[PDB]
């Protein structure tokens, strides 16, 4: 999405200087697609990386619980 | 026309000569003996009038009055305004069916007064409700793949209460596809007492259009709009000897959806814009001396969608408009007078307000003089959009005229010539990326009309002389012809309906884009006749031809963009 | 019978009496109607009244009450109001109406319904526009305006009902009918199309939002004959029901055929014949099945308009294989009416 | 309509039918009245016969039928009997009645009670004595025996009825109320005592025995208006509900207050406005609250005696956060009756 966003801003890059022109429009539209787009992905990477701690810790509590099962057997 | 009754002078029933300013009404008799096929069409040849068009029917089309930009002429449905605007908040009416309108009562001067914001131009208002009973089954084939079929039948059932229906396809070619509209309207209208009554009515349309899209690979074509609209009014009139009441309620919805065919109407790719229009207005007059004094107020809610008018979310508009009327004929004097204060959920107040004078010097020749002050309300992209600004003030609009009407051996002419001082008009800066409210216009012109019988023969005759200027740049405001020939030559022979409808429309500014940067060219000024027969074949069917463009000419309205020549339209109608 | 008729007023109370009974092989599970006594009473009342010489306003009402249940909790049982509604008809541009009444598509399958206990099978009732059902506006012209005679329309709209059950559930819809009479003969058209409810796309049966029906009619009625058939073809709205599952929901695509061939005797007699066919197609897990297919043989006396005898033998040709655990038992009803 | 009336015997059959429909946004869970369909035929008999000429005998029965229903297992839904009672009226004493019949306080409550649909809101039914209930003896005195014209007064017993919710039960209760009308004017006032059973007294909500309600009303009606302001306060008497914790009860204290105002045009017209306002106290938990908050805007069309139609806007003022979950939202209802 935030591709997508960046490519329509370099679509109506052309228009970014030209007030009276219909792309002109669709290019301030763009900017706000884009910076939420990209506000979103820096959500989904915190979301990520908080997942990504909770499964190596759950990595690491695998390898301990069966050397405790191991022990305890 | 003249000395018939008018409504939108100020809401109520006077004879269109009592009406100072400069008024033109048109009636279905004029339309269907046009084989008009579009609003535009209409309008595209009434005086003032300057309309473009990016080629057939349905194209994105912009009518200039006077002059003024598309956002300063007030459209008028009924009496409210046109709700295909409100996104916009500039009329088109390449998609508003035809087939609706049945009465246009067309006054060209200031009418903030009267109906508040955005009344720079004039007021059209298209009375789309007609006191002929009977039904009548009408189609008609036409080039560009036109067809249109259409019922329509309206009847009483007692001796106060008229029931009117309608439905009606269309389809035209002339882009790939071209625009396909299908229209059901129904409205009853009972009368309580000799003064009450009252009136309910919906109706509804589908208009699917295709056109040109810029095209990047990799990336959705919006090439098609698909606009579904209805509405609903309620009203309830008191139409006594001395007092009349008018109660109006009016609730539109409108959904108008931008799309490529291939990725859907509903992808995240297409554009939605919902728009919902309330209004309530009421209006009282009193029968004052020779005249009335009347004084309404009329309410308007606009409630929009996320997305709707590319702005991020949807926004609520609400406006009241205040305003008074005077009228008063003393000896060979005439004195109209208005006042109005709009209060908008967006700007706070706003005061216009406009005053017009009528004396009769020699009888039969009167010299009318009139001011008015006008705003025009900040639209909703200037507002809420990124590049918007939610403190914009209305555009401020000061406008003279002055005027001689005269009938002079059968013929009625009218010579006037009119100033229009448009101040704090909202722009867009370059080095700021936000919309200012800058920009001025000083438009000066001249209007020569005359209509004249001679025997079986009628004339109307018309020359319009336009100078829209840039008041800081002094600039010509672009994309205006210099000036305007309509005449129409009317003369049924032997029952057969002639009508010979010409346009010189003059040389247009517009820009060039082919090349970057875009280029203000000169366009040509051309001349467009078109031939219109009507021949009863029953006293009943009654088969129509017309010859539109008669000598193919090769204008443009839009640099670039090509617009239909030659085009023929047969039709027969059955009324019973 | 017309018990008031005063200041411009008329009211016309309506009811009968059936004792009715049905017989079968077996208990009666897989018999096409059933078996045992089905003795039902039926009161209503009408009423009109000529507000003006060209408007006039009218109201109907029915309840069918049922004898065959006992007179402890289940006295209730088949016990219902099948029509309810009111509405004005104006001397020529028309009439409308609104409240519980047929739809239009019951204006269709009319021709077939002429048997004396069984028949219309496909129109089921609170069903989409084939039966009687609520919150219907509808709209009529006769001879359109008094133009042509023998060529009437209708047009009804369809409030959306969310009910607890599919089968009683439906949405938003709209119907239309035409009818044309000429010197006996006559033909009919009808089409109606409505949007399923959730409840309904949720069933396990059935798939997609438009339930679509509609039928068309052809008939001649004289010289104490009556012919008739009806072809009607639906879509996502006839009710379907699978014992071998025990589950439910509407058929995917169904056509339906309706034939009937009635004679009238002087001497108050009518013998009749009907044949009947409805096949359901793009059913979930059973592909085509056929849901009905049988032939009719009956007869009624008339002693009087009060008073009247009949018998239906309804030959049910279904097969026991068939794959949604219907019927395929004959069956037989012998009724006898009092009416007023 | 007198259907018989011979032998010194009279009897009126009155019955009507109406096809009604509420909207509302959304589904109508927070509506005020609800949404959809609510088209229902109600069928009364009453029944004259003068004993001797001091001594005349009535009895007087109402049943109310419900179309919105399907016909599956929810035809019965909704369908009752609102009045089943009988009773003597002497020459001048009065008269005296026992049966199913409405409350001494909804004779004062009758004054608010004109609306087309709603209205009345606060004369709930099976209450102790502001609806109909059964159970109850009255006796009714006519101009004071004959000797003060326009001033009349009633007494009214209630046996205790034990029932399986507190909702429909009640205790041994008395009441009485009293009417003058004089000029066009018209005065009420009502009061109702009675002991609540146990079940009552187990329910969550409300506290104390005796429940208690009276009530007072105004009135002008003349030259086709009519003009009415209620005030009723009632303890444990009102019933009381919460969506929240899905519990009911009654009110320890409730104030109501009820104005009317409706116009008659010889046109067959009658627009109509109402305020309404209900205020519960010493809720246990909740402190004081609204229970029910709205103006009426609406209007009535009347054809004849026998036909009408009739249009309401309910515009509900009660907010969301209202802590009983009441529905804060507007409403509409358009309504056709026949009726003989």
């Amino acid at each position: 999405t935030l591709a997508d966003a960046i490519a329509e801003i370099k679509q109506f890059n052309r228009f970014a200087h030209d007030p009276m022109a219909g792309g002109h429009r669709m290019w301030q539209m763009a900017g706000l697609k884009a910076q939420r787009a990209q506000t979103d992905v820096n959500n989904k990477q915190a979301a990520f990386d908080a997942a990504a701690k909770e499964k190596s810790d759950a990595d690491a509590a695998l390898s301990a619980a069966q050397e405790r099962r191991k022990q305890k057997e | 026309s003249p000395d018939t009754l008018v409504v939108t002078a100020n809401r109520f029933e006077q004879p269109r000569s009592t009406v100072l300013a400069p008024t033109t009404v048109v009636t279905r008799q004029d339309i269907d003996r046009w084989q008009s096929t579009s609003v535009n069409d209409v309008l595209r040849r009434l005086p003032g009038v300057d309309i473009t068009q990016n080629g057939g029917s349905g194209q994105l089309s912009s009518i200039f009055i006077r002059g003024t930009n598309a956002s300063h002429v007030l459209v008028l449905i009924d009496g409210v305004r046109l709700n295909l605007a409100g996104v916009s908040g500039s009329a088109d009416l390449s998609q508003f069916p035809i087939a609706l309108v049945q009465r246009v009562e067309y006054i060209r001067g200031p009418r903030s007064a009267v109906y508040g914001s955005d009344a720079i131009g004039g007021v059209v208002n298209i009375i789309t409700t007609r006191d002929e009973p009977g039904t009548e089954i009408s189609a008609g084939w036409g080039s560009n793949s036109y067809q249109n079929y259409d019922v329509s039948t309206q009847q009483q059932l007692g001796d106060k209460t008229r029931v009117t229906l309608l439905g009606d396809y269309a389809h035209t070619h002339g882009d790939n596809d071209g625009f396909l509209s299908k229209t059901l309207y129904g409205a009853l209208e009972h009368n309580f007492t000799d003064a009450w009554s009252g009136f309910v009515r919906g109706y509804g349309y589908d208009n699917r259009t295709n056109y040109d899209a810029y095209y990047s690979p990799g990336s959705p074509l919006l090439d098609t709009r698909k606009l579904y609209s209805q509405s609903w009014d309620a009203g309830l009139r008191y139409n006594g000897e001395l007092i009349k009441s008018q109660l109006i309620t009016s609730y539109s919805h409108s959904k108008d959806y931008n799309y490529d065919p291939h990725y859907g109407r509903y992808d995240s790719s297409a554009t939605l814009d919902e728009m919902k229009q309330y209004t309530v207005q009421w209006a009282n007059n009193v029968i004052v001396g020779h005249g009335s004094i009347g004084a309404g107020v009329d309410w308007q809610k606009q409630t929009t969608t996320p997305g709707t008018g590319y702005v991020e979310d949807g926004y609520d508009q609400r406006n009241t408009g205040i305003y008074l009327t005077g009228l008063q004929q003393v000896g060979d004097f005439t004195f109209e007078g208005a006042a109005r204060s709009d209060d908008n959920s967006q700007f706070g107040r706003h005061g216009t307000w406009q005053t017009s004078a009528g004396w009769e010097f020699i009888e039969g020749y009167r010299f009318i003089a009139s001011y008015g002050t006008s705003y025009k309300a900040p639209n909703l992209g200037q507002l809420y959009g990124f590049y918007g600004n939610p403190n914009l003030d209305p555009e401020k609009s000061k406008q003279w005229e002055g005027a001689f009407e005269g009938l002079t051996a059968g013929v009625n002419w009218r010579i006037s010539g009119y100033r229009n001082d448009v101040s704090d008009l909202i722009d867009y800066d370059d080095h700021t990326l936000k919309y200012y409210n800058e920009g001025k216009a000083r438009i000066k012109g001249v209007e020569a009309t005359a209509n004249f019988d001679t025997g079986p023969l009628t004339h109307t005759v018309s020359y319009d002389y336009v100078d829209a200027r840039n008041a800081i740049t002094d600039t010509p405001l672009l994309r205006r012809a210099k000036q305007q020939v309509k005449y129409q030559l009317d003369w049924q022979l032997y029952d057969f309906d002639w009508g010979i409808t010409y346009q010189y429309l003059g040389t247009r500014y517009d820009k060039d884009y082919s090349s970057y940067p875009y280029q203000t060219v000169k366009m040509g000024g051309v001349s467009l006749w078109d031939l219109a027969v009507a021949y009863p074949v029953t006293s009943h069917l009654t088969v129509r031809g017309k010859i539109a463009n008669l000598f193919d000419k090769d204008y443009e309205t839009v640099y670039g963009y090509q617009t239909a020549g030659r085009e023929y339209t047969l039709s027969g109608s059955y009324t019973f | 019978a017309e018990i008031y008729n005063k200041d411009g007023n008329k009211v016309d109370l309506y009811g009968k009496a059936v004792g009715l009974h049905y017989f079968s092989k077996g208990n009666g599970e897989n018999s096409y109607g059933g078996n045992g006594d089905m003795t039902y009473a039926r009161l209503g009342f009408k009423g009109e009244t000529q507000i003006n010489s060209d408007l006039t306003g009218y109201g109907q009402w029915e309840y069918n009450f049922q004898g065959n249940n006992s007179e402890g909790a289940d006295a209730q049982t088949g016990n219902k109001t099948r029509l309810a509604f009111a509405g004005l008809k104006y001397a020529d541009v028309g009439s409308f109406d609104y409240g519980r009444n047929y739809g239009v598509v019951y204006d269709a399958l009319g021709y077939t319904d002429m048997l004396p206990e069984f028949g219309g099978d496909t129109a089921y009732s609170d069903d989409f526009f084939v039966g009687r059902v609520g919150g219907v506006a509808t709209y009529r012209n006769s001879n359109f305006f008094g133009l042509v005679d023998g060529l009437n329309f209708a047009v009804q709209y369809l409030g959306k009902n969310e009910r607890d059950t599919a089968r009683r559930s439906n949405g938003d819809g709209v119907g239309g009918s035409i009818s044309y009479e000429y010197e006996g003969f006559g033909i009919v058209g009808a089409y109606g199309a409505a949007d399923r409810t959730n409840l309904q796309e949720a069933q396990p049966l059935g798939n997609g939002k438009k339930a679509e029906q509609w039928a068309t009619g052809l008939k001649y009625d004289a010289n104490n004959i009556y012919l008739a058939a009806n072809y009607g073809e639906t879509r996502n709205a006839t009710p379907i029901t699978n014992k071998f599952t025990n589950t439910s929901g509407f058929a995917n695509k169904t056509q339906d055929v309706l034939l009937v061939a009635q004679y009238q005797f002087d001497f108050g007699l009518r013998p009749s014949i009907a044949y009947t066919k409805s096949k359901a197609k793009d059913v979930e897990g059973i592909g085509d099945v056929d849901l009905v297919n049988y032939f009719e043989v009956g007869a009624t006396y008339y002693f009087n308009k009060n008073m009247s005898t009949y018998v239906d033998y309804i030959i049910n040709q279904i097969d026991s294989d068939n794959k949604l655990g219907v019927g395929s038992d004959d069956t037989v009803a012998v009724g006898i009416v009092y009416q007023f």
